This record gives structure tokens, C-alpha cells and sequence, in this order.
């Protein structure tokens, strides 16, 4: 898939 | 010459986050700060063994990365652009070897992009699905109770 933004 | 950088993230005691995932036990691993040349950016990846029990990405390892404060930072353009090349290297014998691996391409609209305004961004950018862990028992990812993970970055 395609990568995402993720908040950590 | 190249002019990409490239970081080898050594993961020792592997099979310890591998037991505490089995244990339902949370793994969530922060690479050392590294830059991607001289002059470079500053990133740090962030891997995750989510639980066996992991609504929408059980049993697999989840790999990000994370912009931060760097040293060059006024002399580099802002956003990021360029690509980034995520690796789990195989490790296995001599002959042929696949790696697993993924390449994204920056989004500058998104904040993870940006320079943060703390040292590190709280923003990243990557794969919640990035390699099941079934793949690690297919080849030898791990070698040594270590896994290699390599990022280059090509602006």
C-alpha cells in the first residue's frame, strides 16, 4: 500500500 | 560518487521484543538520531511488534520515520522533498537474497514533512503494515538476535 502519517 | 545517505539500524536482543509481543507485551523501538549527509537532515525511524491481538495490523511490524532538529537545518530547503528507501535486510546465505522493502515519496503537505519545533517531530511518515512476522521465520532476517533495517534517503 502506500505509506501514511501517523503521530506517535 | 553517490550523494544518497544511507543508515544501518542494528536491532540487538531481537528475540526478547519477540517474546514480548508473544506475550502480548507492547514493543515500540526509536532508531538513534542519524543524519542523511553533511550537510543532511536529522531523522530517527520508529519500528513497532504490534499485538497478536492488533485490531487492523496484528502480528505485524510497523516501521516509521520522524524528522528532527538537525544541525544543518538552516542550511537545507524546507519541506522535505525527495524519496526514502525503508529495508529489512535478509541476512540468508550466500546465494540470491530478497530483502523487504518499500520506497515512499515525501508529501510536503503533510506536518511530518516540516522542520519540528521540538527535537523530535511528533509527526511521522511510514507503514503500519510493514512486514508481517510470519515473513521473519521465511529467510534469515535475523542473524546474530539482530535485525537490519536500512534507510536511504535520496533528496
Amino acid at each position: 500500500q502506500m505509506p501514511t502519517e501517523d503521530e506517535y | 560518487q553517490q550523494c544518497n545517505g544511507i543508515y544501518i539500524w542494528k536491532i540487538g536482543n531481537f528475540g526478547m521484543h519477540l517474546k514480548c509481543q508473544e506475550e502480548e507485551k507492547p514493543v515500540v523501538i526509536h532508531s538513534p538520531g542519524f543524519y542523511t549527509g553533511k550537510p543532511g537532515y536529522k531523522l530517527c525511524m520508529r519500528l513497532h511488534l504490534q499485538l497478536p491481538t492488533a485490531q487492523r495490523c496484528a502480528n505485524y511490524i510497523s516501521l516509521f520515520v520522524h524528522t528532527m532538529q538537525g544541525e544543518y537545518d538552516s542550511h537545507l530547503p524546507w519541506p522535505f522533498q525527495g524519496t526514502i528507501r525503508l529495508t529489512i535486510l535478509d541476512q540468508s546465505e550466500a546465494p540470491v537474497r530478497q530483502n523487504h522493502e518499500e520506497i515512499m515519496d515525501a508529501k510536503p503537505e503533510l506536518l511530518a514533512f516540516q522542520r519540528p519545533t521540538i527535537p523530535r517531530n511528533p509527526k511521522g511518515f511510514g507503514y503500519v503494515t510493514f512486514m508481517h512476522l510470519e515473513a521473519l521465520r521465511q529467510r534469515t532476517f535475523i542473524k546474530d538476535d539482530t535485525l537490519l533495517v536500512r534507510c536511504e534517503v535520496s533528496t
